[PDB]
């Protein structure tokens, strides 16, 4: 239930290069139907007016 | 033993019982204030001592409720009262709008103000009991402060009148007024209506000015027999000699400044004209401070504002007393939310959203007065960008809170009742930019995104922030009114509604002379400015866009 | 009236749009970020001078979700959104590390940086957005930043790497991975994985890196489109006399002071040589500020620590480049407790606890992208005592969640599956000694007390946290930092995992330089370090023990 | 690696293991104290350097209770442990109370002292381990500390006095003492009873300070062993020169300006001594520090009542020895609550409340020895004008807590059995003046407060606060004593009880010297003090009223 150790070294393993892996498999593409975008040029009704006094 | 003194009198259907002299002598003043049973103990401690270079009042309103004062033991996990909810900030800032500006100029001493419920009437609202007392406890007290306020809360029923109604009372009106103000002059108003005209809001407020002086005077009355020695406190000396100095040096060139039409240059102008003033007065004696100097030119500066908007010209913007500022609307801003806003007023700028909920979304709210569901959800969120500025996020202060609760009031006359809307619903408002009073611009983005989200509301709702500068009898009322005109304000009022009525009020009375025409006047100018938003607005959105639930 | 500057690209299957000029004009600057249906609106405020005699930089991210962005009314007492969640904090610290180290030096104005969720689709996180609306604003707003920055989110599916994985692929992903850089060099990693080669990691960041381009291009063309004027800012001049006078003064004493191998005496030293500079040099002037002299001595140290590593000598500590502080193992030590272990690497020192509980101890999450159920709890105490100081006990700062975080994520790939281990797990570990990175003792500590309690874990993980020191071609990696080599960090890596593969790495390069051969360097020296700590750990306890509860 | 030392020994029935040299190397000392499965990590942490310019001694204690050590996941949403509950914080209090006498005067080093449970055996209370962990950290810390303390709980089962009773031991017992002390004197005594004698809760604090004395020898023989070196602290000089020019320029003054009856005068005169004086020495030298003077003559005024008190003389008030402050009764204050009161002794009242609700809103508390339900309440609310002060509204400091804790160890001996009385009771007293003792006032209001809420207690039950001043063989027993005495408190003791029994018992001595005659007069003398005010009581209401709910 107990486990010391000295200060040792610890040296870097030796290096072996991986071979390259090769895959099939083809991503389902994302199905996304929406406006996408957040801002105000998306709005649906769009009012404005110039600084000006009532009627 | 202890003897109390208690001066009981009528106040409408209700008896008012003001006790003193026997509970928490060790303050400045405390009053036990009980109206029929619903019971409030209010305290002012004031210090005697101002702090060393303090430039600000400091006044702090506490309100807390007491569950006991109901007869019930809070349901919280730890079954004690705790942080104050929002209904409490919300009474304690009531309480602090019309007490606030009644001590004198140059006052900066300490005071706090605590209102404790201790016993409740379930009929019988506590707020307006807290205020008589607040205001008794400040006349006795001895701390300099002009005048008693009254408080009265006034309602529509039958088309009459009715003077602090009871809940039950309160279910059938279509009016909730709330008006103080001192013997001479009102002070502060809060309402919320079911779309009624100005005359009708008007009547209110002339109804509970007049029935509110049984209450002063009866505070005068108990002052006279228990009211404490008037403290001796005198403003410190102004210092005409250096207001003299730099009048001469800048006021004119500030004056001249001032008939430059463009922004950028003329606030650069006038940086400059504040350096070189604040250059050759620091040189020629060290002593100077340059804070006091700065403070100075500020106040000229404001004197010279107030001079060119009473004489007629231009206002800071180019723009003139009945000018309001330009108007972007666009609705359907985000793409997942249920209804969505961007309303645009110059450069006060909000995005506000609604959801829609079932039941189960409806906040439980456990009051003294009862428990309560609220289907209506509206929060207010003011972050530090508003305003160019950096800060803390997510820490609501009390100003945010009374502005949620305004643009609440305003759009809450106009919702659709729970049989042909049976869901809950939360509108949030974001202010991007506060050049002005975000809070009805809050109003007008609810009412845009309730529209978007498909909620079948009853009309469009937009607010307006108006002004009043007076002086001697020449008064300008000023629609649209910026930030950084506040100190224009002699009046200060934001009025809500529709194209029928007013659905909120709000004023702020600061100064004596404000007649009820010249409320009628700056009221007819307020619904044109509403009228013409709301004309904006409709070109835009026209009807509820039917959406899912 | 408003006339908003759009861009949209393509970035991986989702399209990204950019909108700037419209919303929050009174901020420095502003963008409106979508990809898909997720909208993020991120808002920069810089302060434009500096508060008087400032010496570190201030900046503040804030990272909000609003409940509204997914269509709900939120569900807590209130029905509004409080205090920062843990995501929201840990988002918020993701957005600060890569932004934090490209503000140039001496530039200490006050920034703030808030990215607030505004619409959420359910399969977008909304994190990468937020990402690319800080790097949009902080390039538009014109305040000192070197560079665009680019994030993107790298899976590992079917032995492919997946950009930007959705929430249904992130299931069938041994992979989760963050990459944020600019367009010359990486600069903040962090990952999970599910024991993976450091070939495998590896080619994660360089996919991450030549993905985030497309973003950063864009990112250029709408600064080079709306971009506001870059600010005048200019470094404050050194005073080359006095660092000069300083080096001439001090530099050989404490050259000569770090070749001595004591600790104390060299510091005691240290100090004599800090207090006889100071003294002469204010015996020569007293003008020269205290602190000054202070932070110049700290420098020449620092110069002097990088100079004698970068050489080749051995460190401040005696150990060489590749050595690893002394071990020590103790499990079962606390009475009553399922699971406990105390895990010291040298001077860090972790006691880490593993409670068992029932289905119904889990945790529900109601996060802005679903509700989840974590079984598996980590928790993080840091208190002031394992630095030897005085302070604030039980608030977990944002630093503590960071490393809570990152130490759950080094043991979760490890955990067993709900059918194996049908129970939930609440892992506690209390840093009792910081002189290194004590969120790795923690790994190592959680996976003692994880096999003490029983839990049947897949294999042992430990943990390792290194730095990389570069001047030129010449580098050097140094395995398990102190507390007191921050400094000598140019790259801070901890990697953590089993005898098999990495299950966590976290990364934070603030150098130009590091190409592929180094990191692979890098990750095989780690790798060399965590089989020595596994092997030593494997001598106490070698599997789980049975138990159950 | 590590070199742990460990101490066991036996104590009553238990065993105590101190373990240390192992965790928390960074610290100032760290250790374990174990006492049959129940552990608890306790570390101190000392600076070397006193910030300049301190004037008190800043002392922390934080106790945390972990859920880990009970083995269950925590119950809170957050699933973690969140700030100290009110059980953790009146722990704190417990460990501080007996320590702070303790460090030498002038000691102004910040000193931080932290408690963890890390294992909880259900039977033993992690209390008394955690006060022992607290005088072995300190006495193994060498900061300047007077002496390790021990600790013991008593319990009275069958005419017998019981170490340390277990919590299933406690339920038959009448008494629950916790009494702490060095090896010569008694420091802290916190006990609650069933309304016992004098004689049986005095005989309790010696026999809890003569079975404590082995904790003190292990103690001492664990610092011989393993204890860290003492610091090298002295003193700051007094500057002897300064005080005897004080001394004759103002001390004849003062003695002779309390001879004076008329309090607002004698303030008068105080004040005007003062002015002379300060100034007179600032003329003659400017070197001299205003707060320096200021402290000196508080200092001189201390010595003067002290020596009027000791040699016979009326006190401030004009009281003698054994005179109690003016009583005034008042019930049915409060004309909706269930229960309410209004007690006054001298300038001392409070307003206390009763209600009375069902079974539901009993507490449910997660302890970590059990769940616990809480059918009795007490709250304790001490706003800032009870003292004519401003400051914060709601915020219950440690003080608070602990008020309310011994006003309800007050009245809990009283409050009927669940079987005769099935009903929650919720009681809440505001501290509307104070100026002597609040919880004894708080005692006084909830048994006046019970009875007039128709709850049956089996009797009234009184407090009262008491302090004993000595020099040399000669002391002087005060009653009833004031907020300005609090110097002349050598023994300060609160007794609360019947008329035929003490309820609970608080004792604090500073000085060394109190033997059991001593504490047998001053207990009489008390015992006197609460008959009267039971007496006075009597008259306003002597049964409950038959108002059940």
């Amino acid at each position: 239930n107990h486990a010391t150790a000295p200060m040792t070294r610890a040296p870097a393993p030796e290096y072996v290069p991986e071979a390259p892996r090769h895959s099939d498999w083809q991503r389902p593409t994302f199905a996304f139907e929406g406006k996408g975008a957040a801002g105000g040029h998306t709005a649906t009704h769009h009012a404005s007016a110039a600084p000006a006094r009532p009627q | 033993m202890l003897n109390p003194i208690v001066r009981k009198f009528q106040y409408g259907q209700h008896t008012v019982t003001l006790e003193t002299g026997m509970m928490a002598r060790q303050a400045t003043a405390a009053v036990m204030v009980s109206m029929d049973d619903t019971a409030v103990f209010v305290t002012v401690v004031g210090q005697k001592k101002a702090k060393p270079g303090q430039d600000f009042f400091p006044l702090t309103v506490n309100y807390q409720e007491r569950t006991y004062a109901a007869g019930r033991i809070p349901g919280s996990f730890f079954r004690r009262e705790g942080r104050p909810s929002e209904g409490e900030t919300l009474i304690a800032r009531l309480i602090d709008r019309p007490i606030r500006p009644l001590f004198p100029e140059g006052f900066v001493n300490e005071v706090q103000v605590i209102a404790t419920v201790v016993s409740v009437n379930p009929q019988v609202n506590p707020d307006i009991v807290a205020m008589i007392g607040a205001s008794a406890a400040l006349s006795l007290s001895g701390i300099p402060f002009n005048g008693p306020i009254g408080a009265a809360r006034v309602g529509y029923i039958n088309d009459q009148y009715v003077l602090n109604p009871t809940q039950d009372e309160l279910k059938e009106s279509k009016l909730d007024l709330v008006v103080a103000g001192t013997e001479a002059a009102v002070l502060m108003v809060e309402s919320e209506a079911q779309l009624l005209s100005e005359d009708q809001m008007l009547g209110a407020v002339v109804f509970g000015h007049e029935q509110q002086q049984v209450v002063i005077q009866n505070i005068n009355e108990l002052v006279k027999e228990a009211g404490k020695p008037r403290w001796d406190w005198q403003p410190e000396p102004v210092n005409e000699a250096l207001n003299a100095r730099v009048a001469a040096l800048a006021e004119a060139r500030l004056s001249d400044a001032y008939r430059i039409t463009d922004k950028q240059e003329r606030y650069a102008q006038v940086d400059v004209i504040k350096s070189e003033t604040i250059a050759t007065l620091l040189a020629e004696d060290e002593t100077l401070d340059e804070n006091e100097l700065g403070e100075i030119l500020h106040a000229i500066e404001k004197n010279v504002v107030r001079s060119r908007v009473l004489a007629g010209e231009p206002r800071i913007d180019g723009r003139e007393k009945d000018m309001i500022r330009g108007l972007d609307v666009r609705t359907g801003v985000l793409p997942r939310t249920h209804g969505s806003a961007l309303f645009t007023r110059g450069e006060t700028q909000a995005l506000v959203t609604a959801t829609l909920g079932t039941a189960r979304d409806a906040q439980v709210l456990d009051e003294l007065m009862g428990e309560r569901t609220d289907t209506f959800l509206f929060h207010y969120n003011f972050p530090p960008y508003s305003v160019g500025e950096t800060g803390m996020v997510g820490s609501p202060k009390r100003r945010e809170i009374g502005h949620g609760r305004l643009a609440k009031r305003g759009v809450l006359a106009v919702m659709p009742d729970m049989d042909k809307f049976p869901y809950t619903v939360r509108v949030v408002s974001e202010i991007t930019e506060s050049n002005g009073s975000s809070s009805m611009a809050s109003v007008c983005g609810a009412s845009l995104a309730l529209m978007d989200a498909g909620v079948p509301i009853k009309a469009a709702v937009a607010g307006i922030a108006m002004g009043l500068v007076k002086e001697g009898d020449n008064y300008v009322v000023l629609s649209d009114i910026l930030g950084d005109e506040d100190h224009l304000g002699d009046m200060d009022f934001k009025v809500a509604g529709s194209r029928d009525g007013i659905s909120a009020l709000q004023m702020d009375i600061k100064i004596e002379g404000i007649t009820k025409e010249i409320m009628q006047v700056a009221l007819n100018q307020a619904k044109g400015a509403r009228l013409h938003i709301l004309g904006v607005m409709e070109q835009a959105i026209n009807a509820p866009r039917g959406d899912i639930s």
